[PDB]
Order: C-alpha cells, then sequence, then structure tokens
C-alpha cells in the first residue's frame, strides 16, 4: 500500500523489521533511505539511531532518547564516563519532562516510559560496576537482581520488555568485547548464554521465533558444542519446535538423549537435570504427536526422567523438585 | 566417422581421410570387416568400392598443460598414446596421420585407444599408472584450476564408454565399471560441474558401494559416517555433493532423504525453505 503517507509508513515498516528478527536488511534498507532521501525528520532520526545501537553498528556517527542511548554506550565503549553520566541524566530529564508535559489519564502510556527509564537505570548500573574493575559475585549479583526483576515483569507486556532485553544483550556483548582472557570472561559468556536462553523463553511465551532464532545463533556464535550437551542445545530444540519444525526438534532433541545417556558417568547434577527434562520433553512431543505407540515411548522416556530424577533426589533443592514434580 | 569427415570443405582433412581409406582398406582387418558388411543392404558398399613405453607417458605437465590449450592438450595425448608400443590394431596405430588434424576424432578415439592399450596390459602395469594420472588430473581439475569443460567433460564421456566395457576376466557390471582404480567422488563431483547430474548421482552410488565392499572386506555405516570419511580423507563432503544432486534434478521429493529436515547444518535448512516455498522464514534465515 502506497496511499499511505511517509511520515508514518517509513516507521511502520522499520518497526515490522524489527519486529521480524530483521537486523542487516533494515540497515541497508535505512541506508538506502538516506541516499534517496536527504533531510531526516525527528522520527526517521530517532529510528535510525535506535537501529544503531541496537546492532551495534559503531561506524554511524534535543538529542532523542535513542540518541542519547547511543552516545551513552559508545562513550562506555571508550572508557569515557563524564559524558556518559550526564548525556544518562539528559535523556533521564527529557523523557521525564515530555512525560510530564501531557495530559496523561492514561496508565498504559507510562508503560513506554517505564520501560526507558529502567533501561537508563540498567545502563547506570552497568556503568557503576564498570567504573574500575568486574568481578565474579558483583556479576552474580547483577544477574540474580536482573532475574529477580524479569520474574517482577511476568505479567507485562513483550512490547515493553523488548527493549529491556535488547538492551541487556548489547551490554553483555560489550563487556565479552572488553575482557581479558581468564576465568571472569568464562563468567560473562555463561552470564550471556543464561541471559539468551531467558530472552528465548520470553520470547516464545509472546509467540515470537525469530528473537529466540537470532538468540540461539548468537550462542552458537559464542559457545561451542562439546561431548556434554548444554541446555542451549535443548533451547534450540524447543525453538525448533515452535517454528513448527517438529522433525527437526525430535531428531535434535534424540541425538542430545543419544550424547547424554551414553557419556553422563555424574558428571554435574546440572546435566542429570537438563536429562531429565529433555526426556520429559521428548515424551510430551511423541505423545502429542503420536508417531509410536505409548508403550515403548513411555517406558524409554518418562519412566527413564522419574528414576533418573529419584535416583539423585540427596540435595532437595529447588531446581531438582521442581523438574520431579513436572516429570 | 572417417567417410563422415571426407566430405568436408579443408582439403588436408580429406586427403588425411583418404591416406587412412588406403591404408587401413589395404589390410587383413579391412578384408574381413568387407566380408561380414557384405550381406548389409547399405550404400556404404558403393561408397567405399573404389577405395579396394612407460617412459614417454609419466609427466605431470603433458596430462594438465590446459591453458587455453585443449586441443594442444588433446592432440598430444593422442600422440603420446599412439607413439607407445601399448597399441597393437593397425587401425589403431595408422590413425596419427588424420587425427594430429582433427580436433574431434582425438575426443571421439580416445576412450577407444585407452581401451585397446588396457586390454593388452599385463600385471596392472598400465592399469595403475593410468589410474594414477586420471586421478591427478580431477584432482588438478578440483583444485579451487579454472579448466575449461572441453576437458571434463571429454573425460567424462571416456569414463562413461570405458564403464561399458567388459573386463576380459569373469565378473559382473560392478568389476566393469572398476576397470580403473578410481574413486568416484570426485568424478561425481567434476560431472555436477558441469551440470551432468546423472552420471554425478551414479558415480557417487558407485563410490558409496566400493566404500561399503572395502568396509566389509576388512572387517572380515550411515550417511553421516561416509560423509564424514569422505570429508576427512579425501576433503569433499558426500552428503552436501548428493544434497545439490537431488536438488538440482528437480526431483519432487528427494532432499529429505539425504537430511532434509532433520539436518541443523543452516545451508540444509536454507535448501528446505527455498524447496518448501517458504519464503517468510527462509528471508530470516539469510538475514541471521
Ligand atoms: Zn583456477
Amino acid at each position: 500500500e502506497t496511499a499511505i503517507p511517509s511520515s508514518t509508513r517509513q516507521a511502520g515498516i522499520i518497526q515490522a523489521l524489527q519486529n521480524l528478527g530483521l537486523c542487516h536488511i533494515l540497515s541497508v534498507y535505512l541506508k538506502g533511505l538516506d541516499y534517496e532521501n536527504k533531510d531526516w525528520c525527528p522520527e526517521l532520526e530517532e529510528l535510525h539511531y535506535q537501529a544503531a545501537w541496537r546492532n551495534m553498528q559503531w561506524d554511524h556517527c534535543g538529542t532523542s532518547y535513542h540518541e542519547s542511548l547511543y552516545n551513552a554506550l559508545q562513550s562506555l565503549r571508550d572508557r569515557e564516563f563524564s559524558t556518559f553520566y550526564e548525556s544518562l541524566k539528559y535523556a533521564r530529564v527529557k523523557e521525564v519532562e515530555e512525560m510530564c508535559k501531557r495530559s496523561l489519564e492514561s496508565v498504559y502510556s507510562l508503560y513506554p516510559t517505564l520501560s526507558r527509564l529502567q533501561a537508563i537505570g540498567e545502563l547506570e548500573s552497568i556503568g557503576e560496576l564498570f567504573s574500575r574493575s568486574v568481578t565474579h559475585r558483583q556479576l552474580s549479583e547483577v544477574y540474580i537482581k536482573w532475574q529477580k526483576h524479569s520474574q517482577l515483569l511476568k505479567d507485562s507486556d513483550f512490547s515493553f520488555q523488548e527493549p529491556i532485553m535488547a538492551l541487556r544483550t548489547v551490554i553483555l556483548e560489550i563487556l565479552m568485547e572488553k575482557e581479558m582472557d581468564n576465568s571472569q570472561r568464562e563468567c560473562i559468556k555463561d552470564i550471556l548464554t543464561k541471559h539468551l536462553v531467558e530472552l528465548s523463553i520470553l520470547a516464545r511465551t509472546f509467540k515470537n521465533t525469530q528473537l529466540p532464532e537470532r538468540a540461539i545463533f548468537q550462542i552458537k556464535q559464542y559457545n561451542s558444542v562439546s561431548c556434554g550437551v548444554s541446555e542451549w542445545q535443548l533451547e534450540e530444540a524447543q525453538v525448533f519446535w515452535a517454528k513448527k519444525e517438529q522433525s527437526l526438534a525430535l531428531s535434535i532433541l534424540k541425538q542430545m538423549i543419544k550424547k547424554l545417556d551414553a557419556s553422563c558417568a555424574a558428571n554435574n547434577p546440572s546435566l542429570k537435570l537438563t536429562y531429565t527434562e529433555c526426556l520429559r520433553v521428548c515424551g510430551n512431543w511423541l505423545a502429542e504427536t503420536c508417531l509410536e505407540n505409548p508403550a515403548v515411548i513411555m517406558q524409554t522416556y518418562l519412566e527413564k526422567a522419574v528414576e533418573v530424577a529419584g535416583n539423585y533426589d540427596g540435595e532437595s533443592s529447588d531446581e531438582l523438585r521442581n523438574g520431579k514434580m513436572k516429570a | 566417422y572417417l567417410n563422415n569427415t571426407l566430405v568436408e570443405d579443408c582439403v588436408k582433412v580429406r586427403s588425411a581421410a583418404v591416406t587412412c581409406l588406403k591404408n587401413i582398406l589395404a589390410t587383413k582387418t579391412g578384408h574381413s570387416f568387407w566380408e561380414i558388411y557384405k550381406m548389409t543392404t547399405d550404400p556404404m558398399l558403393a561408397y567405399l568400392q573404389p577405395f579396394r613405453p612407460f617412459e614417454g607417458l609419466d609427466d605431470i605437465n603433458l596430462w594438465i598443460p590446459l591453458s587455453e590449450n585443449h586441443d594442444i592438450w588433446i592432440k598430444t595425448l593422442t600422440c603420446a598414446f599412439l607413439d607407445s608400443g601399448g597399441t597393437k590394431c593397425e587401425i589403431l596405430q595408422l590413425l596419427k596421420p588424420m587425427c594430429e588434424v582433427k580436433t574431434d576424432f582425438c575426443q571421439t578415439v580416445l576412450p577407444y585407444l585407452i581401451h585397446d592399450i588396457l586390454l593388452q596390459d599385463t600385471n596392472e602395469s598400465w592399469r595403475n599408472l593410468l589410474s594414477t594420472h586420471v586421478q591427478g588430473f580431477f584432482t588438478s581439475c578440483l583444485r579451487h584450476c579454472c579448466l575449461d569443460k572441453k576437458s571434463q567433460r571429454t573425460m567424462l564421456a571416456v569414463v562413461d564408454y570405458m564403464r561399458r566395457q567388459k573386463r576380459p576376466s569373469s565378473g559382473t557390471i560392478f568389476n566393469d565399471a572398476f576397470w580403473l582404480d578410481l574413486n568416484y567422488l570426485e568424478v561425481a563431483k567434476v560431472a555436477q560441474s558441469c551440470a551432468a547430474h546423472f552420471t554425478a548421482l551414479l558415480y557417487a552410488e558407485i563410490y558409496a558401494d566400493k566404500k561399503s565392499m572395502d568396509d566389509q572386506e576388512k572387517r572380515s555405516t550411515t550417511i553421516s559416517s561416509l560423509s564424514e570419511k569422505s570429508k576427512e580423507e579425501t576433503g569433499i563432503s558426500l552428503q552436501d555433493l548428493l544434497l545439490e544432486i537431488y536438488r538440482s534434478i528437480g526431483e519432487p521429493d528427494s532432499l529429505y532423504g539425504c537430511g532434509g529436515g532433520k539436518m541443523l547444518q543452516p545451508i540444509t535448512r536454507l535448501r528446505t525453505y527455498e524447496h518448501e516455498a517458504m519464503w517468510g522464514k527462509a528471508l530470516v534465515t539469510y538475514d541471521l
């Protein structure tokens, strides 16, 4: 449709491309718009800055919220904090004044402003953490606080949570980029993988399959496969299942089971619980699709998972009892 | 073929052709051919009535001097094969004057002279040398070297002709297809590069059968195991070649057998998306 004015048609196209998981295509389309159109309106310029900071396009060079966020990210990448803090303060002031100038009267309008201020606060916390040094305990406490707050955001809409997850992913990528080779790098990589899988479930619960696929792609880019498959293989299998690719997900999960049951050796209780979860998921998938009679699949998967969970329940941890109850 | 090439405008080719007619037609083989051929009702009788060693072959540069010199390459191959003592038949020895000026004759008689030489081979003396030279030629072609398609298509025609030759010893068609000690994966990839999908698939099946037989005799084996073994030893994955053959051939349901819909590699996913016309997810996959 070309009858829609270009003032909002371009914004709608860019938003649809963002929600479709297309980043490089969006960047090239925006470059084409820059080539064909010289002047930039505030809305399209704000979308340009949003795409620049979201896609880590550092090559591209009052200010909008996305412009301030991109400037703060660039300053953080350059080990500059004064301009970073000033930009965050200016963004906070601009957002507050813009929010309070209108007539309000609607709760739903507060959600975007709250999400933007939460993103600014998270960036402030990251800057405070990265001001002088990074330690394992600080990263662990930051991650557990983020997970707790995300639990407080379970009932929130995905539209108000997607920018938060994107900013967290960008922050973790920046920390990975500027981390010296040590065990701290491994800890940050594990935290990044856990954040990506949490984002994968978060987007899967909202009928979205492109963002989980991008998260799995990033995990594959950073993490590497080995003899012992981690939980991100199971997350990839679930994502492929959500994409109506039942055969591929079943094959991947069967390969995971074949790898786990032959080289388990009780190496880690986390491996045991993820094996139980994989067995339960495979049993549920076979029950739903009915590719085999229940008699063999039940004994192969469900009872195996039950006995695996029950044979090593000496710790009585929550992460084990919840899995046992689910099985 | 001599009669067909006798009626061209060029004079050197027809002079060479008539000299060949006078040469072969004057031998006992020509007399026997006339005796057998007199019974048929063919005007060719009226047309032809008035007309009644290893040291020179081992050279890496001789086999692949292919820099816009395909004609020179086939000509020098034919000359080096005819001047050696491998050739025995008079008709397979006196063709030198005419094949030197005709390009297509070299291509159409190279398999014939190869078969004639291998017929008289003893203790596989010529067999091993020819197999090694042909394998080296195929490896040179597979190099990243930018050779013109005429050489590969001529070699494919030669291999196809040799596959149909009956082995003098007792054997089956499987032994017939192995006239030379070769692995057919490289030849299959070459045929794929020449859009010869059927021959490439047949050669891939032959190579898989050979590998299975070798494993069975070694012991006295899924598609993934064969693909990884080929990647480790040869350097070319058989599964990808089979998928490409099954896609480019246009067969409705053939890519799924090689791993379609069950392979984690992005390439197979893209091929399945294109095949199933799932363009919406395909674009996301290419961008991602
Ligand atoms: Zn080349």
